């Protein structure tokens, strides 16, 4: 097991943040260098990797806006959903991201240069007299200090009825999906008024609903398969080759339902939250509310592997429906060579499984504790009385510190734990 | 001369058709034309038939060309509308540049009215203060067509026997020297006798009622008879109802809906009908689907040029 | 657990403009079900 | 002398995007001015790396840099154009990309054999070598116009190149080589084609994304029409033959929509022998998109068949296919299909045009979908010229009776539309004897605008049919349709005789008509007082002073009195019109 490392934390240290400093994504950059972090109000704010270096603040700059519907009149938000990137075009690099509505393509690029020389005015602009010029000059370049500066480049707006929760570039650095709740359109990157809805399960009224869209991935080396989830617990494996309609199937990934559990809420804690493809095309790991579940793409009726995240919740499930955290979207990232993979969890803990050799940690993000290239030691919470020393009883885990949003180096091993205010970003201990 | 000014008029209305926008010296010259032949006119605006009735249009600028093509181009065929001209739609600028234009050039022979939403603090929360932001950057605009709007006659007596405005009736309201009563210079109220005229609905519920919308009132059908009586009237042209028929025969035929606007706010798919006054005052619609769009709609099942 | 009768007050004093149908949908067919 | 000039040069670095934008259209003048050794030196430097990020600033600078051949020195200085364009050609955008390259296409013609070798190849180099996947893309493309003009081991070394670019990874970069595959292969010998750009072909031909093997079908076409016919058989028609069965619509979509060219270059006897199973395949494809497109081109390619077995092929193997496809599900196909199968009735004989190709006709004409019927009829000419249209009029009637009365105007609108040519192709007894009745409740019609196209085929037919036949069927219906109540169909009425005057002709226009109309002029409408104005004043640049004053000129002077504003005006305006002064 690698023992982890305190490395880092960002955000501030006072517990009354506003509702506009709540992170709401966490996301690397194809080549690790770069991570993005959009919290509520739009705010992304980039962090580069130090040439292990730490990671200090590069960019920063409101994108979203608080707009206002015209029609339904509605208070249309300003929340960042997702925060994906494309790969490297040149100099600059580019980035997606989404309101409920919208989805702009920013880009970030450094600037060294300045022009130096003028002609009918002086070096602070004040002008001097028309017709006394003579030899007319050209201006000249000369350096100045690095100015980062992000910009939006386009615009895709207005298609979609319902709210957005998910993106993915093509594997083909042409196009890109977005799933609201109900559609899928398949967008092109360089055409910012016409899409092309691809899938839709919206019935002929709306009144005998039962089941929406809350996840959608593409595949990362087809250029010819998405895999949108489903809220019901089946995952269709659609195909964009056999027909130009992919609304029928090509597979249906469903767990023959065990009847043996069978409980109340047996299909509110069975309802898929994020699909996550594995790094090399093989595995598709999904997390539900309770277990993460690793299925593979040539078994359709079972999956190979089940890791149960926190089970000692299963009691507690009739008082977790009165607060309303029973519904919480949690988030699982793979490892970066297909051997370990993450989840988060509640009380700031964040499980961490291993696939090889079948054993599991949990760990613990929090500040008062944990001193830089210290180690995080397993906490191990205890769902009986008998609790000594070492040992939380589920009577004491604080249900309001939730690590959603969590990313991983793609090839070293450092990650990014986002709770609520902060951005700890535990390495482990290079020797 | 007035020539010149006519041809200068009739070449803008040519660059209209080329779908080019304007500056501000035109508009604020045009706004001072229609005030100064607005300021004369009553309440009451007296249209005279034969006429082409039009409801609702709420700035769909294409749907109105549509109704030009469907009922002639003007002058040959008279025209006339119902209010609702700005909320829930695109193109209100246009829209109402259009029919300012049309109106200056053809004063006597198309008539507009004022509606509900026609109204300072309505029409500055929807769309049309941010359409006006987009379009010019300034609030000037805003100022100037308020003003035309003040001077909207409120209600329009067709030769006398057909009675037709745009929100609804009210309690207080016998006999149209109220309506000329009013000084129509002044914000659109939240209460009396004029804005339970401007902002009522028909009620099939029988008696008295509450209006949702929480600004009017619903009038039963014992007024409506009991005016028609006192006032030898026969039917009562309405509209600002969503009717997804077109339009709706309700209270024994005394009260007909006329929207023209199809798919109002986008969503709903209705019909829209145009009840023109024909010469013997009888009753015709011509019902005309939503417009076809030009190029759209951008979401489509169809393959599009990169994909194919 | 078998009460959720009561609990239902959520979807019951619950006024929702159009927000995620996910919410809505879990215990819109969460009722049905049983009831 | 020189202030605008100095206004100019400094106005390319405001922050106005319009004038940034405008200054850099201007470019020219201020670099006249400048001169020719002060140009190199001082603006191409400037210009070299600009931080401006607008498309239409960028797109604008790279069009002007394009049209500077002369101003930088002449053809001896021509390669000072080259670093403020390379560094154009690899920005984010793309249609900036494609205009830096076809602005250095433009301008590799001013270079010398060693002016090029020594600057030009370099810059191709460097761009196929480069580190963005954007230098790479944009050097793709400038190899077909430096091959030509290049030594030996100058032209080893960029296939080399090519070669190196067609196996690269982004997919961005194997699209470009295959966009560019067929140009580049143009300019190659034909022993190094076969032996180099096939294998290459058949790599692009293989690939693992889709959007490469779409265009690897057009490389093919190009290739195939480089080569000679003793090879097609053994180098591209295994690729060909794999590309018609592919597993993604896409490909197979591209084969269909490329079949004419596709058998234009295989030529006949590989055609028959060999495409006409793909085609027939393409027909019965699962898809419908396939299906519309290989439908399309029906006629195109049952044209181009040999002249040996036309007729037996044809009705041997492609029959079936387009007797299962009128019965089609899908709306698309059937349009198309509709809107071409009228080519194949001149290849038979008419024999069997009337044996098995009537049926279909009637089926597609009784299809209860719009734009069928409409595609059907547009192009009746063929059968009409073939089969002699008077045969077939008994099922055509029917057909037309019931296509022109529908819900919507806009079927009525497009069948109006294509009545003259029926019109025209029908005849004149036949025509009065039957589609009268429908003539006159076309002009009574409701929506406006089948009035109007009531009224413009009335004159065409008029046009077409002259003098006599108009005055002895049309002149005393529309002279009574004066009576209607809505004064609309009395102003279509005017319409008709402003229409028709001209080509009634005076002598009785003025006898007959015009009493009517000086009738209307006094109509209780104002909308007609003034049409009745505007019709005077059409009809008078054809009326003479012995009938104006004494019948037109009292009409207007009283209506100059009405109480309309309108009516005075239009009055007014027609006696102006009389070239009065």
């Amino acid at each position: 097991d690698i023992q982890w490392c305190f490395s880092q934390v960002k955000g501030a240290v006072d517990d009354d943040v506003a509702e506009a400093d709540i992170i709401s994504t966490v996301e690397f950059n194809h080549s690790g260098e770069l991570l993005a972090t959009g919290d509520k109000g739009g705010r992304v704010v980039i962090f580069q990797q130090e040439q292990r270096g730490e990671y200090n603040v590069y960019s920063t700059f409101q994108s979203h806006e608080p707009e206002f519907d015209y029609l339904k009149s509605l208070e249309i938000e300003e929340k960042i959903n997702k925060i994906r990137w494309l790969p490297q075009k040149n100099a600059a690099q580019f980035l997606l991201s989404t309101n409920d509505k919208t989805i702009k393509l920013w880009k970030i690029s450094e600037r060294d240069k300045r022009p130096e020389g003028y002609n009918l005015k002086e070096e602070d602009g004040r002008y001097r007299d028309p017709t006394t010029v003579t030899t007319l000059r050209v201006p000249v370049f000369r350096p100045m200090d690095l100015m980062v500066e992000a910009s939006p480049r386009r615009i895709f707006a207005n298609a979609h009825t319902y709210h957005i929760n998910s993106i993915s570039i093509n594997s083909d650095y042409e196009t890109y999906l977005s799933a609201d709740d109900l559609r899928i359109n398949l967008w092109h990157l360089e055409i910012t008024d016409r899409s092309f809805n691809i899938v839709d399960i919206k019935p002929a009224n709306m009144e005998e609903l039962t089941e929406v869209i809350t996840a959608a991935e593409f595949h990362p080396n087809s250029c010819n398969t998405f895999v949108y989830s489903s809220s019901k617990g089946t995952i269709r494996l659609c195909d964009m080759r056999a027909s130009a309609l992919c609304d029928r199937h090509s597979k249906l990934f469903e767990e023959p339902e065990d009847p043996s559990n069978r409980s109340f809420f047996s299909e509110i804690i069975s309802s898929i939250s994020d699909v996550k493809f594995s790094h090399s095309g093989r595995y598709m790991m999904t997390r539900d509310y309770l277990s993460v579940k690793i299925w593979d793409l040539n078994m359709e009726n079972r999956p190979v592997e089940t890791y149960q995240v926190h089970e000692y919740l299963r009691s507690k499930l009739c008082s977790l429906y009165e607060n309303d955290c029973i519904f919480d979207k949690f988030e699982c990232c793979w490892n970066g060579s297909d051997s370990v993979v993450m989840t988060g969890s509640y009380n700031n803990f964040f499980r961490m499984f291993d696939r090889n050799t079948k054993r599991d940690i949990t760990l613990e993000a929090s500040r008062e504790n944990n001193k830089p290239r210290t180690v995080l030691k397993p906490r191990k919470v205890c769902a009986s009385g008998k609790r000594k020393k070492d040992e939380i009883s589920v009577d004491s885990l604080d249900f309001n510190k939730k690590i959603l949003h969590t990313a991983w180096h793609p090839k070293e091993n450092i990650i990014a734990v986002a709770t609520t205010n902060n951005l700890y970003i535990f390495q482990d201990k290079v020797n | 001369d007035e020539k010149v000014f006519t041809k200068e008029l009739d070449q803008w209305i040519e660059q209209l058709n080329e779908c080019k926008q304007l500056s501000e010296s035109q508009v604020k010259s045009l706004c001072e034309k229609a005030k100064e032949i607005l300021t004369k006119e009553s309440n009451v605006q007296e249209v005279r038939c034969p006429v082409t009735v039009c409801g609702d249009v709420h700035g769909q600028f294409h749907d109105l060309m549509e109704l030009f093509r469907i009922g002639g181009k003007s002058p040959d065929t008279n025209y006339l509308f119902m209010g609702d001209y700005v909320d829930r739609g695109y193109y209100s600028v246009e829209t109402v540049t259009l029919l300012v234009a049309l109106k200056v050039r053809y004063r006597e022979r198309i008539t507009i009215l004022r509606g509900n939403h026609e109204s300072r603090q309505i029409t500055q929360v929807y769309g049309f203060y941010d359409e006006c932001l987009r379009k010019y950057g300034n609030a000037n605009v805003w100022k100037y067509f308020t003003d035309l709007f003040d001077y909207l006659p409120l209600t329009a007596l067709v030769d006398g026997q057909i009675f037709c405005l745009h929100g609804g009736l009210s309690p207080s309201i016998d006999t149209l020297d109220h309506i000329r009563a009013l000084d129509r210079l002044q914000e659109v109220p939240h209460e009396g006798p004029m804005c339970d005229l401007l902002w009522s609905d028909p009620d099939d519920r029988g008696g008295w009622g509450i209006s949702p919308r929480g600004a009017g009132y619903t009038f039963g059908q014992d007024i409506s008879e009991t005016f028609n009586h006192a006032n030898g009237l026969t039917l009562v042209s309405r509209a600002h109802q969503l009717v997804m028929e077109g339009y709706n025969w309700c209270h024994d035929r005394n009260v007909v809906t006329i929207f023209s606007a199809p798919n109002y706010c986008y969503r709903c798919g209705n019909q829209a009908a145009i009840m023109e006054l024909d010469d013997t005052l009888k009753y015709s619609f011509l019902q005309f689907d939503p417009a076809p769009r030009r190029g759209e709609p951008h979401v489509t099942r169809r393959t599009p040029d990169y994909f194919l | 657990l078998l009460e959720l009768a009561k609990k239902k007050l959520k979807e019951l004093e619950e006024e929702e403009p159009d927000p995620d149908l996910r919410k809505k949908t879990l215990v819109r067919n969460m009722i049905k079900k049983l009831e | 002398s020189l202030y605008p000039i100095a206004v100019l040069i400094d106005e390319l670095r405001n922050e106005d995007v319009q004038l940034r934008l405008n200054s850099i259209k201007k470019l020219s003048t201020i670099a006249l001015a400048l001169g020719v050794e002060r140009t190199r030196s001082e603006l191409l430097p400037f210009l070299t790396d600009t931080i401006y990020d607008e498309d239409e600033v960028l797109l604008a600078l790279a069009e002007q840099l394009g049209t500077f051949t002369t101003l930088v020195g002449g053809p001896e200085y021509v390669h000072c154009l080259l670093p403020p364009l390379e560094s154009l050609a690899t920005v984010e955008e793309t249609v900036v990309r494609d205009k830096a390259v076809e602005s250095l296409r433009a301008i590799s013609h001013e270079h010398s054999p060693s002016d090029l070798e020594a600057h030009f190849v370099p810059l191709v180099k460097r761009l196929a070598g480069g580190d963005w996947f954007t230098s790479r893309t944009s050097a793709c493309g400038l190899f077909s116009v430096c091959y030509p003009r290049v030594s030996s081991a100058v032209k080893a070394e960029l296939r080399q190149y090519f070669r190196n670019l067609c196996s690269d990874d982004t997919p961005m970069v194997r699209r470009a080589a295959a966009s560019k595959l067929g140009e580049f292969a143009k300019v190659l010998e034909l022993d190094n084609v076969k032996s180099e750009i096939i294998p290459m072909f058949s790599n692009l031909a293989s690939d693992e994304q889709d959007s490469v093997r779409l265009l690897a079908v057009e490389a093919c076409v190009n290739i195939a029409q480089l080569l000679p016919q003793e090879d097609l058989e053994a180098l591209v028609m295994p690729t060909l033959r794999q590309a018609a069965e592919d597993k993604s619509w896409r490909v197979r979509y591209m084969v269909a929509d490329k079949f004419t060219e596709l058998q234009k270059a295989v030529g006949p006897e590989i055609t028959k022998t060999d495409l006409v199973p793909a085609f027939q395949n393409l027909m019965k494809d699962c898809e419908a998109e396939v299906r519309a497109a290989a439908s399309h081109k029906v006629k195109e390619f049952c044209e181009n068949l040999s002249a040996d077995c036309r007729e037996n092929v044809i009705m041997s193997q492609i029959l079936p296919c387009i007797k299962e496809l009128v019965s089609d599900a899908n709306q698309h196909v059937k349009s198309a299909l509709a809107s071409v199968i009228m080519g194949l009735s001149p290849i038979l004989g008419k024999d069997n045009t009337i044996e098995h190709l009537l049926p279909l006709f009637l089926a597609q004409l009784k299809d209860e979908c719009p734009e069928v019927r409409l595609n059907i009829i547009s192009n009746l000419d063929c059968v009409n010229e073939v089969i002699g249209i008077r045969q077939l009029s008994q099922s055509l009637l029917p057909a037309i009776v019931e296509l022109a009365e529908d819900a919507k105007w806009r079927v009525r609108l497009a069948i109006i539309e294509y009545m003259p040519l029926l019109a025209g192709q029908l005849g004149v007894e036949f025509f009065d004897e039957k589609l009268n009745s429908l003539c006159m409740a076309w002009l009574v019609d409701h929506v406006y605008a089948i009035r109007e196209a009531a009224t413009s085929n009335l004159k065409k037919l008029v046009e077409k049919f002259g003098k006599e036949w108009a005055h002895a069927t049309i002149i005393p219906k529309v002279l009574a349709m004066s009576g209607d109540p809505n004064y609309l169909h009395r102003m279509t009425t005017l319409f008709c005789i402003n229409v028709l005057s001209e080509v009634c002709g005076q002598d009785i226009t003025t006898k007959h008509m015009l009493p009517t109309v000086l009738r209307m002029a006094g109509d209780p409408v104002a909308n007609v007082r003034f049409n009745v104005a505007k019709s005077l004043q059409k009809i008078g640049p054809i009326l003479d002073n012995s009938t104006l004053q004494s019948e037109v000129k009292p009409i207007l002077e009283k209506l100059t009195q009405d109480q309309d504003v309108d009516v005075k005006y239009f009055a007014q305006e027609a006696l102006t019109v009389l070239s009065l002064a």
